């Protein structure tokens, strides 16, 4: 598994 | 307990990164080859490499998943299972939040370890750019998370407390209209929306000075090797797919080490808040026959939040079969707390007593809590049918005659029949589907059903209608054998204990009054004051 | 969908006050995005630099460059992060304080028929969804769509063929993400439900802890809640399968693209035509392509939820109430004669109230009795101009209500309700609510008028004290003293009062009963028992709704 997000 | 998959897990992680590694250094050992103008054969050999070693890992890194889990959620549910029997004799979003930032946290560090790794494979003089500027990476981003943390924190938690206000305002909305200060609210909504404004403005702030710090230092990084390492291969003593290698390493690493900042405080969170919940996580003789009778010698009690304070004392009431014992007077006496001692609930402060020739601990539990089943303060009906409501705690299953003849016993036959689907009936929660005289009738039903060696049942009718009085007292008059099973009438209608064979009054924590309900009335105590009043 | 398109327009209409910070946003995020582009072009350039021939400034050149375009690229991302979280700040501040206005002034039946948690729902978390759609949603849309092709127009300045094999390679995994949101959706939501079913299970359980402890039924709880328990973990464990198999499948393609692209471009190194470091680039643009697809897909997927989130918000500051406008009336001297004729009030859920006619004097003392269901109170709630009577009128100096100041009417008839409700505030405020500004003087004065007094000046800073939430702290008897002291400081003409006799003290009565303000105001006292028959000087009943 992987991190994945998204900013502002 | 779950190391020996927990160990298989780590090997698979690591093994999972090394397999991955073969993109870049394959392909800048391949661009090496397309400049060394070498055959055809160390570049198929190479495309294998890459293919074989990738779906290797990409295989272990799912089979490693997958024993991760279905172990991390059989350790959550054993976990919230032990926490709910704890606290009947919250979690789940922390549990599983801590699970997926753990297993993130161990799969980017291994995989920045494994990437550190390969770079001292390599040229050493590349990699100590990444050593030096490591600590700048990491104590600077730290020190700014903290702030911008704490100021998102802040303003969530005013958030919450403008929320609550205006939660309560709704709530007392008949009121406020009464008064007419509806603009009142508004302004005081409005004052701590201006607060939340007021700190807003900062929270921005840290979350800017936040990014930039991030991306300033990773991307100088990025170019700080490039530099470097285009000064050693003007050098000559590194080639240029190992630079093209190094390239693809830089990017890799610096998202595994900013995703291990933006994970690290979230971990420290959750065990800290986990730490509290770990905190307030912290044989008898089995009677084969009818109990026969109960008695207590001057037993003394007290209740748990003033231990050291006794709560009443002097019990010397028998309960002597094929008789009904009674008892009334004020409530300061210990009535309920004799009633609670009669249940097994707490061990007596003082004196002794007995049932069936032995102590309440002495009998087993469950049969102590089937034989000695009574009515509550205020009757509850559960969530569950009326046909299950009606067999709480049963140790098995009865068949549905039994439950029909009780109800009938209690008179709530016709009540469960009036419901659609008979005695099957959902019933709603917190004794929604009935009244209370319904609901009385139904626990008289659930306690007639467990065919108790004693009754207790008490303050059912006193709370209820009268009819349903009237037919309580006719039932309790009306018992078969011999009056069968005794009981204790605790209730506060005093025109039902003329029927007391033996009757009792208790007021300040010790007896009163005693004998028949005509000696009682004749004497001159408090059953005397009742009687006058 | 029309609706869809008028509720962005509305959001857009709420977002019209802060334009300079989304076109400051816009600018710096367009600002981030070329130089964001730019550098691995430039980064090619430097492998190509060292590839041939040593050329001092050249190099020079392309790492200045990437100094420039580096610091550049970190500027201007961090601004634009500070500048749309402060609009989003903004926008949620201020959709929070319109959604409280609109349905502070909204009628009473619809707080009586919708639950509170509903409402809390809908102003707590949801007005945090507001400010999703155009500070985060739609700029991250914004910079995935202009960055995608800002890549795409790169590559194709790198090799076409090359181009051609990623918009082969695209649409699978267009595909593969759409198929794994919208099933990790559905798993979510089933996981929600469970969870919500879990909590039923352990507040029933702790509801009647008594009971089961009584019955010894905490076994069969703790196997019911081990069940609800076991489905939970099943269904987590389904939803992270489900997510790691689509990791495995993206990773593969991921391959089964990557290895053919670097055959390819190796054939095209060997044919001469590209360098090592416009390759190098490709394959950066390569791998920030899929990634910034995949994000725009989820973020489109977003869209829709948040726009429904839109919706359910918007239904509430839609809803029209159904009062009548005041009249402005407000005379500056009151009689106070108060008349009822023929008068028939129907719950919005029935004639709970029918034919109901008399006139009440400003000197006599007048008591309504009458159990009727306890249903009693909805003549002060009449009176107080709470409910619209559907038959009849209520008229004050034969002069409608409605017609009065709403104001004006509810600072010139006070009643007091059955369980008093405290705002959580000081005594002082308290006591004076409903007033802007008006002296302590007469504050504690009534407070002494209505033997609350010793609960006052035992507790420090007199009315200046602090009291529970909702008034928690404090006891009914202090309940109904400082009830009864807001009534007398507003100094009202028509005072009504319920459950004198049936929750109160006698000394209560006696002062309501011989004050200064309440000698020759009128008053209308309801009690459950005959203790104000004595001293009644008018006694009026009812039953069933009816005289």
């Amino acid at each position: 598994r992987r991190y994945q997000s998204t900013e502002l | 307990s779950e190391t020996r998959r927990l160990s298989l897990f780590l090997v698979l992680v690591v093994l999972s990164s090394l397999g991955e590694m073969a993109i870049p250094f394959f392909t800048g050992r391949l661009t090496d080859w397309i400049l060394q103008d070498g055959s055809a054969d160390t570049f198929t050999r190479n495309l294998t490499l890459m293919s074989i070693l990738t779906i290797a890992s990409a295989v272990l890194e799912f089979v490693g998943d997958g024993i991760y889990n279905n172990t991390m959620g059989h350790v959550h549910s054993h976990l919230q299972g032990e926490v709910f029997g704890a606290v009947l004799r919250d979690t789940s979003t922390l549990s599983d939040s801590l699970s997926e930032n753990l297993s993130l946290f161990l799969w980017y560090l291994v995989r920045g370890l494994c990437l550190l790794g390969i770079m001292l494979w390599g040229s050493v003089s590349l990699t100590m750019v990444t050593l030096i500027t490591l600590p700048l990476l990491f104590l600077l981003p730290k020190k700014v998370g903290k702030w911008y943390q704490l100021l998102e924190v802040q303003v969530r938690e005013s958030l919450a407390k403008s929320s609550q206000v205006a939660i309560e305002a709704l709530s007392a909305m008949p009121t406020v209209r009464s008064f007419a200060n509806e603009e009142g609210e508004a302004q005081k909504f409005r004052e701590k929306l201006q607060e939340i404004k007021t700190l807003n403005q900062k929270e921005a702030v840290a979350y800017a000075v936040n990014s930039w710090t991030t991306s300033i230092s990773g991307m100088l990084l990025k170019v700080g090797i490039l530099y470097i390492g285009g000064q050693l291969v003007t050098s000559g003593a590194v080639s240029s797919g190992n630079l093209v290698t190094f390239v693809l390493y830089q990017m890799q690493f610096t998202q595994a080490v900013e995703v291990l900042l933006s994970i690290y405080p979230r971990v420290q969170k959750a065990v800290g808040s986990s730490e509290k919940i770990f905190e307030y996580l912290d044989g008898l003789l089995t009677p084969l026959h009818l109990e026969g009778l109960v008695q207590f010698q001057d037993v003394s009690f007290a209740y748990p939040n003033r231990p050291d304070v006794l709560v009443l004392q002097g019990l010397t009431f028998t309960l002597r079969p094929g008789e009904v014992t009674a008892l009334v007077g004020p409530n300061g006496s210990g009535k309920s707390t004799v009633a609670a001692l009669l249940q097994n609930l707490y061990q007596p402060t003082g004196g002794q007593l007995l049932l069936d020739g032995k102590p309440l601990p002495q009998y087993e539990h469950r049969y102590l809590h089937r034989q000695v089943a009574a009515v509550g303060q205020e009757p509850q009906v559960f969530g569950r049918s009326l046909q299950e409501n009606i067999a709480y705690g049963l140790t098995q299953k009865p068949t549905m005659e039994e439950i029909t003849a009780a109800a009938v016993k209690s008179g709530a036959h016709s009540f469960i029949s009036g419901l659609p689907q008979g005695y099957d009936t959902e019933v709603d929660e917190a004794g929604s589907q009935l009244s209370g005289g319904q609901r009385q009738a139904v626990a008289l039903a659930r306690a007639l059903i467990r065919k108790p060696c004693v009754l207790i049942l008490d303050d059912a009718t006193s709370a209820l209608d009268a009819n349903s009085q009237l037919q309580v007292e006719q039932l309790l008059y009306e018992s078969p054998e011999r009056y069968s099973r005794s009981v204790l009438l605790i209730t506060q209608h005093l025109s039902l204990v003329e029927q007391a064979d033996h009757i009792l009054f208790l007021e300040g924590g010790a007896i009163r009054e005693g004998g028949t309900h005509q000696q009682l009335m004749e004497k001159k105590g408090c059953y005397w004051a009742m009687v006058q009043a | 969908q029309v609706n869809n398109k008028v509720l962005m327009w509305r959001l857009l209409k709420l977002s019209r006050p802060d334009l300079p910070l989304l076109v400051a946003a816009f600018f710096f995020l367009v600002l981030a995005v070329l130089g964001e582009t730019l550098i691995p072009h430039y980064s090619g350039r430097v492998i190509d630099i060292l590839g041939g021939d040593f050329d001092p400034h050249a190099f020079a050149s392309a790492i200045f460059f990437m100094c420039l375009f580096s610091f550049g690229s970190s500027l201007s991302a961090g601004c634009r992060g500070g500048c749309f979280t402060y609009t989003m700040s903004r926008i949620n501040l201020r959709i929070r304080e319109q959604l409280f206005s609109s349905l502070l002034r909204q009628d009473l039946g619809f707080f009586q028929e919708t639950k509170t948690g509903e409402l809390n729902s809908r102003l707590s978390s949801d007005t945090t969804l507001m400010s999703n759609w155009l500070p985060l949603n739609a700029n991250v849309l914004l910079r995935s769509l202009v960055k995608v092709v800002g890549l795409y127009g790169f590559m194709l300045s790198i090799s076409p063929r090359l181009t051609l094999l990623s918009l082969l390679h695209m649409p699978f995994t267009i595909a593969a993400e759409k198929v794994y949101n919208t099933r990790h959706q559905e798993v979510l939501r089933e996981i929600q439900d469970a969870v919500a079913r879990a909590g039923q299970v352990v507040r029933e359980a702790v509801g009647g802890l008594q009971t089961v402890r009584s019955f010894g039924a905490e076994e069969h709880e703790v196997c019911r809640y081990k069940e609800a328990l076991e489905q939970c973990r099943q269904l987590y464990w389904r939803r992270d399968l489900e997510r790691a198999l689509y990791l495995l499948v993206r990773r593969v393609l991921h391959l089964g693209v990557q290895m053919l692209m670097l055959s390819c471009g190796l054939q095209q190194m060997q044919d001469g035509e590209l360098t090592q470091g416009s390759l190098l680039s490709f394959m950066i643009y390569q791998e920030s392509v899929g990634s910034y697809v995949q994000t725009l897909v989820y973020i489109y997927g977003d869209m829709l939820s948040n726009v429904g989130a839109a919706e359910k918000v918007f239904s509430y500051m839609d809803r029209q109430p159904n009062l009548p406008s005041p009249g402005t009336l407000a005379p500056t001297t009151l009689q106070g004669v108060v008349k009822f004729q023929d008068v028939s009030f129907a719950y919005p859920n029935r004639p709970v109230l029918k034919g109901l006619t008399f006139t009440l004097r400003p000197g006599e003392v007048t008591a309504l009795v009458g159990p009727n269901g306890s249903g009693k109170s909805t003549v002060a709630a009449l009176l107080q101009n709470l409910y619209q009577p559907t038959g009849g009128q209520v008229l004050l100096d034969e002069k409608p209500i409605s017609q009065y100041e709403h104001c004006y009417l509810h600072s010139q008839v006070v009643s007091v309700g059955q369980e008093p409700v405290l705002f959580s505030g000081s005594v002082r405020n308290n006591i004076a609510y409903g007033l802007q500004s008006c002296e302590d003087d007469k504050v504690m004065a009534a407070a002494q008028a209505a033997h609350a007094d010793d609960f006052i000046q035992e507790m420090e800073h007199g009315i200046y004290t602090d009291v529970g939430e909702k008034g928690s702290q404090l006891a009914a008897g202090q309940k109904q003293r400082l009830a009864i002291a807001r009534a007398l400081v507003r100094d009202p003409r028509v005072l009504i009062l319920d459950e004198a006799t049936s929750a109160l003290d006698v000394q209560c009565e006696q002062a309501l009963q011989d004050w200064n303000s309440r000698g020759d105001r009128t008053v209308l006292v309801i009690a459950h028992r005959l203790q104000t028959v004595q001293r009644a000087h008018q006694i009026l009943v009812l039953q069933e709704g009816k005289l």
